[PDB]
């Protein structure tokens, strides 16, 4: 049990190596105990976001222009690419790593109790006379 | 002597996805074990890693509906979720007006991975409401090591 | 030496599923026989079991169409059809109007089983006259002992 | 030594299906080549060939949209392109009126097949412009000698 | 080839032994020939409806909520669950073990030749300037 | 109350033993706990169609010649003797075990509005200027 | 201990009347025996004799038709045959011009009598072709010590 | 030391049933007597009672002929005639045209009855013309204490 | 303490038969039960099984009529229904041209058996619209041990 | 041999009491001597029309419907259901409890020596010309 | 094991007595070794054909008059009445003790290749031109 | 590296035979060198487009019905069915082997510049106050 940062040799496991840290990926194991390992930095559209001893880097993702996402930060080669909405817009989560953008909701003959969040749509309370329905504001008749 | 293992949704869970051993046609044999809803395999070599997820549906809803199955690998040589196998479904293109006719979408996954020894894979959905639990072999997991 | 088999469906019986095995890319080797429309495995052990139907439309029925395909095992363990893979599809929501657009559908199921010997495997659907014969590889059933 | 090859879509090419190899969880090992956007296998045996295709749609287009997903396979006995597996899908019913709601359609291939020294299986689809790149996992293709 | 009733035993093919029987799955082999088969009851949620040998039981089934069928009876541990109409319903086989619940069709400017079976709609015979047409009886004009 | 697949035994009601599977009746009782019961296959023109332990096998039963039925499975020791009609023929039952095979009804004048079935005969729809009657299209002068 | 004899005719001889003892809900226990067709009792006392038989035709025959059915007793105090019961019925009254309706006719008889040891009991009928063979408790004969 | 009775009709007087015991094959045993035609039972307990008539014709009559064969009982307890057993026959359907074929109608009366001490019991018919004289074991009535 | 039953047809519910007990002539005495219109035996020994069915019809259908009366056994030996006695009628021969007159026929059914304890028995028609409720000691059932 | 109306008691037979009355089934015997028996009134569909010490109530008769009978007095406690015909309807007795109703046959060419009784035809004599057969006056030639 | 003519007495198996002979029935058993039989002639209408220690005689049967059967010889004490058919007319036995008397066919066209029996009716043959059928001759046109 | 239109043997590879020709398949390996291959005839359904040594024939394609298409030529053993369009229709490919029959696009308010083709719509020019539009010539207004 070697101690944290440390993973055991593939061969003769009796010698364990410090992990690659992010944005590299292992080329080659230790040439003997005490030694470096041989990380390599990932290449274009190439991405490792945490410590690791992975043969090579993950793909780095793309935003979805379906779902209307923008591409707040590129793909860089220790941080994954991340995607977002514009202004005045809001994340719906379909589900933990699939979200779509939609206009935060107007308030029409109501007042706004919380505004547009990141992942929350505008909260409307509503007026003698109307009521909330679909985070829409609709007369009672 | 190959780590095999082809769980079975439970039929008497309604809400969640819970994968099960002790029924037919479900094996777990030679090392690969079920932990928190997981399979972890016992040797790092490649394994074939499938899955199928049914989804019915009485009527169209008025919101639109995606339905998400992805297999994920935990692995001891990353420990983050990577997402080995994706796919997206979306069953309804307008609401019902009438009758709800009801609606059915199967989505198979598979492929061939090399796994380390202590990697946790996982079959995960978005909407767990939608499960098909009628009868069997409609959502299965699997992974046979070759 | 491995017991495989890879049938495809014939393209001359419109209106019926039948396999055959002197085509080019099908195999039937190694014990694994082809006996009223259903493979016999000739030994006890672990089976990938695929298969995959293609269902062809000419335009939407006005009534509702499910199409199902199911993988089933009748073995010398039980003596009874049990469903091994299984899965629907509704390929039709509403009725059309002009022209009929033509719609198809695939279904893939795909899993592995300990199976005896002697277990026969059949690959049933529900509506043999939308099946696709127009070109090979569309559909086709198979099983491979590992 | 079993010939294995699991290769990812390229995310970076837009309007065009490259496959690669030097990225996570994708393997070309013992003799599987990746010419010419195709995998060239080094030896005579039992191959189990996979694929999976993602289409993505942004609302429904007024004309009827076909995506065919077709793994052929060019040998050295035969010297011309023969489907080894087919697949069609048709994912739009009707045109979209008011918002377009996004559409997902996945496809997969899977078979087994007996495959000669030299031969080149080339994953092929019919509108690469509605492939999907946003995540791994989603299009792949993959041959494992067995 | 030995008498019915009887399996051969896995290893050392010169001894058979009796099957397990309905709601019954093998869990030990026969301890030497003549001894009784370990036969254990299922657990909750699986069921043998048949003589057998099987290491274990199958998964009983449940009714679609989605095509109308109601639970005429309980997964037992030797009987399938039993997944029905209700009343004035009669079922509509789209496979062999696949079946959605209809209302029984009402006969209107007509008469009920055959009464609503289990699995037949209600056979209805129109009069003269009726015609039927979808098991409904319609004006010719 | 002992697990199922097992009867009590007659004397001593303290050890219960498993029953005789189809195609074999009780010829002894278990000599002692945890022993196999004697079973024997039955006879000719004998069969059990279910788990029992019954002292002698059923006799199974004869196709009527006089109802026109005839012998689609013979006499096993399982199964019992299946009866029916053959070609474009129907099975008209007066009881529960007891059938009549009939001529299917050929439409006259008129159009099958479902086809033959096994228990059930062709249902016919007559057209303007006939009536149907006994399944069959008469004039209505 | 009470000697009591309930025989089944066999259903496979077509054309005669033999009676069974190893058919369910038959027995023959306490020293009756079944010799040449016949119940012989072991011991001097009061049974109760009872038999019915099942006359089936297809159509009525041009010529009329008598069914007789008779219990006699051949016993070591009077050495020759005696008529304990008899019953006589006339199932068709004319000829069938027409389709061929079939007819059935169920004759029954019980008594009780005072029977020597070694007396003979033998059901006897005029039409054998006639009998009912088709389903179990539709001819039988039986006697019942008191 | 078990009550008995046996009796057989009598037939040297036509036109009425009379009932005899000092004839073969017919007992009245262990108190039970004959009077006025009845059985009178000597004991309370249970009792089978049994009856048999034979009904012979010459040709069908032009008007409708009914058979009624009851198995009446006047107990001390109700003082009144009650009907134990009931059965009623219609020999004829028709009228006959041509040569006059016989006909013959048995019927059959049995069952088990609670009798008290002094009880009478009358087996009566309404058509004494038709009775069947020829030979023994015909018509006849008993009961046996059981 | 000999368990005894003789249970008469309810005149007061038209179109099915149900037996009765607290009526004048009817026992259920020593163990014998009366559950689901079946008659349930306390101990395993030999019991004489009788019934009597009346029949009655108003004119001669058009159509053939047949009229089968069983008695049958569900035991805890067999677990399925085992007819232990049976018999068919034809009432009618030809059709009613006039004035339709009445038909009657009785069945009879009687034998011994030796039965388990728990064991269930039914005496089924197939018409009960037919059945004879006019008065009593027409249509009853039975079951003495002996 | 106690006095009229008095019956014995079935056990300790020295001591009787009084029969239950029409319309009153014994339920319980005599608490004693000199105390009242347990009568109690027979439920639906039951009846007693005589002094008893029965332990249940005949079960009433049922007028015959394909013998033109009708329901001239319903099913009491006391008194049995009480079958006849309706008007110009006379009854033939086939036994002593069954009979069937017949319209009364009315004279043609001839007179009513005897009008049409409960349980007898009308006797109808003929005139010159015309002899009587079937209770019917027909033309000699 | 006594000689043939006796019977076993049925209480004190001992002794052995000689059986009563024909007319005579059992009136008591043998009053000691050696000593004759009570032997009692049968009344009217009672019979014993055979020797016998019966209890009773047997009852003489009667001629069916609906089978044109005629008393040949009457009931005595000691033969059964014989039944039988008058001149120019043949029994037919429909079962072993049952027989209908039928008048012998006359040949017509034909002639008699064997002439009326007891227990057999005429044998007739044709000649050119027509044929036998039921024992008639009918013409082939 | 044995010539052209030769290929090696499966074993003992140092002996090269010709390749079967079209509309054969082989069934059996070279016999020796310089021998004839065994190549048998394909049989109906089956077909070898080019030179091989293939273990059996292609299945042969059959036309879709769904997609218009006609069967041009039949399924032969040396040509693959060919699946075409009617007259006045084109064929649009939805991919290689993949195509839909339509009729060809008339011209109205406009000119044919080019003409139905086997695999081209038609081509129409409009003319001043209409446009084309999904190969449709429609007013501006």
């Amino acid at each position: 049990v070697c101690p944290q940062g440390k993973y055991i040799h593939p061969q003769n496991n009796s010698i364990c190596c410090t992990k690659c840290h992010k944005g590299t990926y292992l080329y080659n194991d230790c040439p003997g105990p005490g030694q470096d390992t041989d990380c390599r930095e990932c290449e274009s559209g190439s991405f490792t976001a945490s410590e690791n001893h992975l043969r090579h880097c993950l793909s780095c993702s793309k935003c979805r222009k379906e779902m209307g996402q923008v591409e707040i930060s590129s793909c860089t080669v220790d941080r994954d690419t991340v995607c977002g909405c514009r202004k005045n817009q809001y994340r719906h989560y379909w589900s933990e790593n699939l979200f779509q953008c939609f206009n935060c909701s107007l308030c029409l003959n109501g007042t706004v109790h919380l505004s547009c969040q990141e992942k929350q749509n505008t909260v409307c309370t509503c007026h003698a006379g109307f009521f909330l329905r679909e985070n829409e504001c609709v007369s009672c008749s | 002597d190959k780590p095999v293992a082809h769980v079975v949704a439970n039929p008497q869970a309604e809400g969640q996805l819970q994968w099960l051993n002790r029924r037919a046609n479900a094996l777990l044999a030679n090392g690969v074990e079920l932990r928190d809803n997981q399979l972890v395999v016992p040797s790092e070599g490649l394994y074939l890693i499938y899955s199928q997820v049914l989804f019915k549906g009485q009527g169209c809803p008025s919101t639109h509906v995606l339905l998400t199955h992805t297999i994920s690998r935990i692995a001891v040589s990353y420990q983050t979720k990577v997402n080995l196998l994706s796919a997206i479904k979306s069953p309804c293109q307008r609401e019902t007006p009438a009758e709800a006719k009801p609606w059915y979408e199967p989505i198979y996954l598979g492929g061939v991975f090399q796994l380390e020894k202590g990697d946790r894979l996982s079959a995960e959905i978005n909407r767990p409401d939608y499960l098909d639990f009628a009868e069997s072999g409609q959502v299965y997991f699997g992974i046979i090591a070759l």
